[PDB]
């Protein structure tokens, strides 16, 4: 009816490729695959690690593990990126 | 390449009864016809070149110091190692770094600025996958500038040919350390 | 176009060469993440601190200020910054430069429109950009200085970290 409004900058990121455009990835739209997955690889070991470090939980735990323990849920969405650019041709 | 067809390249064959595969190419410095188990099929063929070189390289500064450190010690390496060498010298330097030791950080060092090199020189391993500029290998380090012509490819030959020598020679300097103990040139002798 | 710093590697896209200092040294592609003018300011910032902060580790190595030794007495370094927490010196300075970076934020707001140089608080008092060849070499000198004093600062905190002594009382055995 009325005009919905978007924040401005908003694209047309439908898609029905193998892969979506590189836009979905926003501020990553410029990194490269292998960036993508060798990033994606230090961050499950890096997340793992400091989560083995975190497991037996105590009253006062190491906020540096406890910091690189997100990067664990965040080797997923680097992989996920990785096998985008790969399929971009990036 | 270097007395190509002689030394390398086309038409030599290693294992006549194992014929390398023909994805193998010809203008590989190294290139002999010995790929018997079809081994270059599994991988990208620029991660395996380069995985050769880094192998020889890092086994050359293996041997050159697993027999200087027979030979010559450093000043002071005697307090915190004392008489030991080769494999078990990292674990007691580890050893020290567990113990409390604050003067007993050298692998700890070594694997930081080691790593670091690695992490900043992988993108020169993304690019030379994708079909670069960059072969495998090469890094442009040549700061003496010796190798700035033709010479270059005699080296190139010998360096990858003294790398696999030096890929043998740490294996044997590290298993029949771990047999008797002692060292290279304790146990040549 | 391969990078000069780094010769086996390909030049990154947002470098153009025209920032001081600029070698072309980006292997991890930061530059293709961020906004370069954002990465610029905060470059600037954080080399602008450090200078100050080399400059007051070398200083307060020298001398002190008149009543600061009963305050803090012999915890030279970062050891003062929690005793000056209990006193009322960190949180004073802390709410002057809270003030000042709340002008800085609106400086950056500028700067991401394209309307403001990375860096550029105009702050020229007494005037030594008079030409355009002194500003350039000027600009490099500030970059270079910059990134200088961030290693300065780190090796001197880490330094004392592991002596307890300070920059100048480490060299002074
Ligand atoms: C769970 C998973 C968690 C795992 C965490 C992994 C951490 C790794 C982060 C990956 C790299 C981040 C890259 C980056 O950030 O990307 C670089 C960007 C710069 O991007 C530039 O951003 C520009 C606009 O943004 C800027 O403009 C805005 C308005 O000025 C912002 O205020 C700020 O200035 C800045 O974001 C445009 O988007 C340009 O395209 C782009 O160049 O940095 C930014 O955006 C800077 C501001 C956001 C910083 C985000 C990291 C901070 C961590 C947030 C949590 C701490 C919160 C602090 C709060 C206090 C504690 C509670
Ligand atoms: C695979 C490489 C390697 C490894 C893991 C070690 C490991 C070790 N060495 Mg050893 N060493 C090496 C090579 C190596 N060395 C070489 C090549 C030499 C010279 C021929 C020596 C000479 C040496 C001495 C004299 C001593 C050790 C010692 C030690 C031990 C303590 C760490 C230390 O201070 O090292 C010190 C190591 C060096 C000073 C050598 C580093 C020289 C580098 C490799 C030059 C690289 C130049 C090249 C252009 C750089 C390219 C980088 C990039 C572009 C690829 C440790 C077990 C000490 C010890 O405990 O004795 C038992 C000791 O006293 N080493
Ligand atoms: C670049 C190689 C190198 C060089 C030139 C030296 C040189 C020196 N070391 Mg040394 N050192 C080295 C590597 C080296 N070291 C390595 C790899 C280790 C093991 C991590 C040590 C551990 C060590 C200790 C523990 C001590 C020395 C000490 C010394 C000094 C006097 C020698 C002595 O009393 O014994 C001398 C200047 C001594 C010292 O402090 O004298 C200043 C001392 O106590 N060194
Ligand atoms: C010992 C055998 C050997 C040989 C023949 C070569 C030969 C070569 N290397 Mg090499 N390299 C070696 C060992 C060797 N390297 C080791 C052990 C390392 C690790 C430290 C490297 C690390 C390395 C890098 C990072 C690069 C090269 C490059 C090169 C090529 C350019 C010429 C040059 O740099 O001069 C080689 C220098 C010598 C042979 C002098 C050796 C010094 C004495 C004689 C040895 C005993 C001490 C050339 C094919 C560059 C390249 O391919 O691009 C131009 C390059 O980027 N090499
Ligand atoms: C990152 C910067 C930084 C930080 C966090 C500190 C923090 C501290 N300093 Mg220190 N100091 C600094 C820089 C810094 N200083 C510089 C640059 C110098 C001079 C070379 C000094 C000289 C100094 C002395 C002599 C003493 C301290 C002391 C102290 C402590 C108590 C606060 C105080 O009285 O400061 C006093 C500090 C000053 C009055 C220096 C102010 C100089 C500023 C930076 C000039 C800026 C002008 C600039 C052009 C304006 C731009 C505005 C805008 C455009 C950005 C505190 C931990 C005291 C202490 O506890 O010692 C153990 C003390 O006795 N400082
Ligand atoms: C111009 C405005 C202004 C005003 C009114 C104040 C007011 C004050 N500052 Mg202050 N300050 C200012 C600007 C200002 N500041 C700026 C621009 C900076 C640098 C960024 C600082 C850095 C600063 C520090 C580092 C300290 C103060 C302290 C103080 C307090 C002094 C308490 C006392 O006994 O005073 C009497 C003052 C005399 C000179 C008489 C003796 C007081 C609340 C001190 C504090 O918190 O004390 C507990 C303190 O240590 N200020
Ligand atoms: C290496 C030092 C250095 C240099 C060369 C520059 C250079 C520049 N700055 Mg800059 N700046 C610096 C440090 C420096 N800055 C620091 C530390 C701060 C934080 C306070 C700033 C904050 C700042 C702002 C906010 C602005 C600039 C601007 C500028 C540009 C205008 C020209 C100008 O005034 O510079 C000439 C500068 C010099 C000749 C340097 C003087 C060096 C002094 C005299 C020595 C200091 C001695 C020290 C205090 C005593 C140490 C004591 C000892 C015991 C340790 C120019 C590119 C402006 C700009 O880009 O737009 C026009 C601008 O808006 N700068
Ligand atoms: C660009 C390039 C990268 C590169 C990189 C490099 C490695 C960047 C890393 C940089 C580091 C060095 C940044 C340093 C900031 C220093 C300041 C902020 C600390 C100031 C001290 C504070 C204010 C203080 C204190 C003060 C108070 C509290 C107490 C006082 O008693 C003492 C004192 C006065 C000192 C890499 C290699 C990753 C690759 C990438 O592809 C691109
Ligand atoms: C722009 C503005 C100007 C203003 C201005 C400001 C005041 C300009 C001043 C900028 C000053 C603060 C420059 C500070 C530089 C610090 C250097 C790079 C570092 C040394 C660290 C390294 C070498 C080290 C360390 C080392 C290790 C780690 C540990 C130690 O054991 C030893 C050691 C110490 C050797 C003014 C007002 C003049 C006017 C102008 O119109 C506008
Ligand atoms: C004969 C022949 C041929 C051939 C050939 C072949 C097949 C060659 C075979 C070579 C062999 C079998 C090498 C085996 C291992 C060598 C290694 C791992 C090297 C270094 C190990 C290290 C440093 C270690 C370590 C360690 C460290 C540091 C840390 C410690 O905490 C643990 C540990 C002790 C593990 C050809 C091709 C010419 C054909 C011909 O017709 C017949
Ligand atoms: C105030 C306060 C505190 C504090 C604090 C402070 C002031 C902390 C400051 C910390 C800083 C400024 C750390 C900087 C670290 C820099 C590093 C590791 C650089 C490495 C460079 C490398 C590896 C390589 C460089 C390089 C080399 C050689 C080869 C390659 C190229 C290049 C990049 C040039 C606490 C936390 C203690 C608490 C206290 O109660 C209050």
């Amino acid at each position: 009816y009325s005009p919905v409004p978007s924040p401005e900058g908003t694209k047309e990121v439908y898609w029905e490729t193998k892969a979506p455009s590189s836009d979905v990835l926003g501020i990553g739209a410029g990194v490269s695959s292998g960036n993508f997955a060798a990033s994606s690889v230090v961050a499950l070991m890096i997340g793992g690690f400091c989560t083995g470090q975190v497991i037996p939980l105590t009253s006062d735990p190491n906020p540096l593990f406890l910091i690189g323990s997100f990067l664990l849920p965040y080797s997923w969405a680097l992989h996920v990126a990785a096998w985008i650019q790969k399929n971009n041709g990036k | 390449l270097y007395k190509d067809g002689v030394m390398q390249g086309k038409g030599l064959v290693a294992v006549p009864f194992a014929l390398a595969p023909d994805s193998l190419p010809a203008d590989i410095p190294g290139y002999v016809g010995f790929d018997p188990l079809g081994l270059s099929t599994l991988c990208n063929l620029d991660f395996l070149r380069e995985a050769e070189i880094k192998h020889g390289r890092v086994a050359m500064l293996a041997v050159t110091g697993s027999l200087v450190q027979d030979v010559f010690q450093f000043p002071g390496v005697d307090k915190v190692i004392g008489n030991a060498k080769m494999i078990g010298a990292h674990d007691k330097f580890i050893a020290g770094a567990h113990a409390g030791d604050t003067r007993s950080f050298a692998m700890h060092q070594i694997i930081f600025w080691v790593g670091l090199l690695e992490v900043l020189t992988m993108p020169a391993l993304f690019e030379t996958m994708n079909g670069g500029p960059r072969q495998p290998g090469d890094f442009k380090f040549d700061p003496l500038g010796l190798g700035k012509g033709d010479k270059l490819a005699r080296k190139q030959l010998t360096e990858i040919k003294n790398g696999r020598l030096a890929m043998i020679g740490v294996g044997g300097m590290v298993h029949h350390y771990l047999l008797t103990g002692k060292g290279p040139l304790q146990f040549l002798a | 176009a391969m990078s000069d710093s780094v010769p086996f590697l390909k030049q990154p896209e947002a470098l153009d060469g025209s920032m001081a200092g600029d070698v072309g040294f980006d292997p991890l592609g930061f530059s293709s993440i961020g906004d370069i003018n954002f990465l610029r300011e905060a470059e600037l910032k954080h080399g602008r601190i450090a200078m100050l902060a080399a400059a007051g580790s070398i200083a307060q190595d020298i001398f002190t200020f008149p009543g600061v030794s009963k305050v803090v007495g012999t915890a030279k370094m970062t050891g003062v910054h929690d005793i000056l927490v209990k006193q009322g010196a960190m949180g004073q300075l802390l709410l002057w430069l809270s003030f000042l970076e709340v002008f800085g934020t609106i400086a950056l707001l500028e700067t991401l429109d394209g309307k403001r140089a990375p860096g550029d608080f105009k702050f020229d008092p007494l005037n030594f950009s008079k030409n355009p060849e002194t500003f350039k070499r000027y600009q490099l000198a500030e970059i270079k200085n910059g990134r200088l004093a961030m290693m300065g600062v780190g090796g001197m905190v880490h330094g004392y970290f592991i002596t307890g002594k300070g920059p100048l009382e480490l060299l002074g055995n």
